[PDB]
């Protein structure tokens, strides 16, 4: 029900992740530079997410909750899959 | 050095750093053969005058086994000898060329296989029941957005190239394929309304057309490349 | 200073290869624009998806236009392309503030935001196709 | 930067009933500011002494961070007392575009 | 190992100046600091707001260390801006936390 709450912290996630980009980019594709967008990736993804949930919201009202409750449990099993996935090549 | 001998036969030899410049075509980056060389030739003195000719031409040229690239590796080095042709005269040349190639697993990793997964995962929507509408447009639009910046950063990491390249190609394909899974879903939303049977029909007929579909392109991209 | 010289003078034509910065910049352009539209074919009740979308095609505008730019030099008048990226600007832009002003006006009376998307659906795309028939005709 | 003090005054008209919007904006244009800063220090050429334009970012900067503090004021003091703010409000809507131009004026004044 | 030899020595001194890194660092850590003590004077009942609040700080604080740290030649001790950026960046962890007991 906190409309304005939710979509503040995605664009703010957003702005700080452009950020931390044009910095790295300045100091072939090299490892570092992959990493650094996964992380804008997901944190995109997670306010689009948001922004389906509130579209869809008036249809099923039930399937919002089922929404939350995988990507609650499925947002971190993804990130530490792709931990392993990365740092296993790196060594 | 200077090294006499007393039949007269001097030795003159030098220590040279060269940066030379050969011509590289990039349009099968990143799996392609380069083919740089070295040209070496008279200058002042036409062919009736001096005659240049490799000594002993299977060691003309060693150490070459030793040389390790970061990034290439040296395949094979051909030997030749040429006589061109100006507008002074005929001057002697000879010539060396090695090939080079590059580490393909180097890059693999790190540009193909994100747009690969991606490309899967738009696939799971078609599992989903046609019922629930929210956990297919977000996955739409999220492999979508996805591909998108793949596709715009890995433009931008990879060198300053101004002429068309094949990992191009290839980002085009794959965006094509999830961009019309989306308006397939978008279409299948349309005419669900009007009716379920044609829906459901033309859901599962997608849902067996697809994986042929790109199983397919990547074994005639790979094919002609490789 | 001197006196008088004796100049010989050649000009080597060229001429730029156009193949690459259609597939670069433009294409791209070109298509967030268009892709810009479903903003307004959406619910106007979904504020937090349609701020994604804007978010998402400002983003892309301005990450665009900072490499176009730096390819090329820094002049006082403004390049042929300076204008394509200003109208791809001015639209977005333009589509952003009349989200801003429909997501004020459909509380009071929901026909006035019903009357504003039935008629920018026809009226932007159209003046962007207008605008590139205008723009490529010329040049070439 | 002019257009986020804008936007930062665009958070006045708001009613104070819907607290939670006008918090969302006022953090939203510190934030904003912030990155928008540190993005205009990499292109600019990298002196290491005092220039014109980061005085002008900071005075920027001040500017929504006392209209934040302002509004925390106002949230904190209006339970106790409703005309307090009531006035507040319409005081502030006229007297930070006021401030703002005429600092405004003196900048472009003295460096021009 | 040659010999003795004679040797003239001349040392100029020098001294930073810090007003440029006043108004570049400094300042906007002691004004994120400050905003985030701000978070205490809001309602405790307004949950999402108050969230929202601390965690931007954090963001913000993130943001200013990634910028200031660039410039700074490499090292292998820690230099003294880093310990005042690690305190101006652990105190608004102080307050989340703080605010996640209350
Ligand atoms: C890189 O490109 C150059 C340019 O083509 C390659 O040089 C070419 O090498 C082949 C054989 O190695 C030459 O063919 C020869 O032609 C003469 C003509 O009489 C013939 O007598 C020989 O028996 C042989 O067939 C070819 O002329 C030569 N091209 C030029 C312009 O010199 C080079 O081989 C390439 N690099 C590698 C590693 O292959
Ligand atoms: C990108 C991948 C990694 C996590 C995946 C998400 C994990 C959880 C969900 C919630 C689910 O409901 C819809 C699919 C979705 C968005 C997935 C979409 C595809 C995502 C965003
Ligand atoms: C990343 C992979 C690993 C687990 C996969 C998820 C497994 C379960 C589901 C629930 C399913 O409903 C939608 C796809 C999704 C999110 C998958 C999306 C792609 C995921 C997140
Ligand atoms: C897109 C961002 C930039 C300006 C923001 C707007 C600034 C002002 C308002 C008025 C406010 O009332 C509702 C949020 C809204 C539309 C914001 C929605 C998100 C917007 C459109
Ligand atoms: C903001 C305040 C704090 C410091 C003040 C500045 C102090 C020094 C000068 C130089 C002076 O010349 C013009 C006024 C100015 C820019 C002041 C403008 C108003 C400023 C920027
Ligand atoms: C300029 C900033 C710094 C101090 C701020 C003032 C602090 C106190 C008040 C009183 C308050 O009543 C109205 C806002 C105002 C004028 C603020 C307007 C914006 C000001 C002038
Ligand atoms: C919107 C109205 C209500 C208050 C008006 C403002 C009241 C005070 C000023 C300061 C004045 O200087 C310029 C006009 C302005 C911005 C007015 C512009 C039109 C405003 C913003
Ligand atoms: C805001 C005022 C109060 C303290 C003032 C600062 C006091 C000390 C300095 C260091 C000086 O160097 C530049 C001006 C500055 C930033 C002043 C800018 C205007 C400030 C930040
Ligand atoms: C924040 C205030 C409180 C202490 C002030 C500082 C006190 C001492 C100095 C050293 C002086 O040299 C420059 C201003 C400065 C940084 C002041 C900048 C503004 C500061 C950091
Ligand atoms: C990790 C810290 C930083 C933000 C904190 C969160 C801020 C907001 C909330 C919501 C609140 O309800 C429960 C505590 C929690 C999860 C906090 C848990 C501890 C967190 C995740």
């Amino acid at each position: 029900d906190a409309v304005p709450a939710r979509t503040s912290l995605g664009i703010t996630t957003v702005l700080t992740m452009t950020t931390l980009s044009t910095i790295a980019r300045k100091s072939y594709v090299t490892a570092m530079d992959l990493f650094v967008s996964v992380c804008f990736i997901f944190v995109f993804s997670a306010l689009v997410e948001y922004g389906t949930l509130h579209y869809f919201v008036s249809s099923q009202p039930a399937r919002a909750a089922k929404m939350d409750s995988y990507a609650r449990i499925f947002f971190p099993t993804a990130f530490c899959l792709f931990n392993l996935v990365y740092w296993v090549s790196y060594l | 050095m200077i090294r006499l001998h007393p039949d007269g036969t001097v030795l003159y030899g030098l220590r040279i750093t060269t940066t030379a410049a050969c011509m590289m075509d990039l349009r099968r980056y990143p799996l392609d053969e380069q083919n740089c060389t070295l040209e070496i030739e008279s200058y002042g003195y036409t062919t009736d005058d001096i005659e240049f000719y490799w000594r002993g031409d299977d060691n003309a040229v060693t150490g070459v086994t030793k040389i390790e690239l970061p990034q290439f590796s040296i395949v094979d080095y051909k030997l030749i000898t040429k006589k061109v042709v100006f507008s002074t005269g005929s001057y002697p040349r000879l010539s060396l060329s090695f090939k080079l190639k590059r580490n393909i697993g180097y890059f693999i990793l790190q540009t193909y296989m994100p747009s690969i997964l991606i490309t899967i995962l738009s696939w799971v929507s078609f599992w989903i029941n046609y019922d629930a509408s929210a956990a297919r447009v977000a996955l739409g639009i999220t492999t979508v957005l996805t591909m998108t910046t793949i596709n715009t950063h890995l433009r931008e990491t990879l060198p300053k190239i101004p002429y068309v390249k094949a990992i191009d190609m290839y980002l085009m394909g794959c965006f094509v394929f999830v961009f019309m899974a989306l308006l397939e879903y978008a279409l299948v939303n349309y005419i669900f309304f009007s009716q379920p049977a044609r829906a459901a029909a033309i859901d599962r007929w997608s849902r067996i057309f697809f994986p042929v579909v790109f199983s397919f392109f990547n074994i005639v991209y790979w094919l002609y490349y490789v | 200073s001197t006196g008088e010289y004796v100049v010989m003078t050649t000009h080597f034509h060229l001429k730029r290869k156009i193949g690459y910065f259609v597939i670069q910049t433009y294409l791209p352009c070109i298509m967030t624009v268009i892709l810009s539209q479903v903003s307004f074919w959406l619910n106007r009740e979904s504020v937090p998806a349609r701020t994604v979308f804007g978010v998402t095609t400002v983003l892309t505008m301005t990450t665009l236009s900072i490499s176009a730019r730096n390819s090329l030099p820094k002049v006082a008048y403004a390049t042929a392309m300076d204008w394509f990226i200003a109208v791809c600007y001015a639209f977005v832009f333009s589509a952003l503030i009349e989200f801003a002003t429909v997501n004020y006006f459909t509380k009071s009376q929901p026909a006035r935001a019903a009357k504003i998307d039935r008629l920018s659906r026809i009226a932007f795309p159209l003046l962007f196709g207008i605008f590139n028939l205008v723009y490529w005709a010329t040049y070439l």
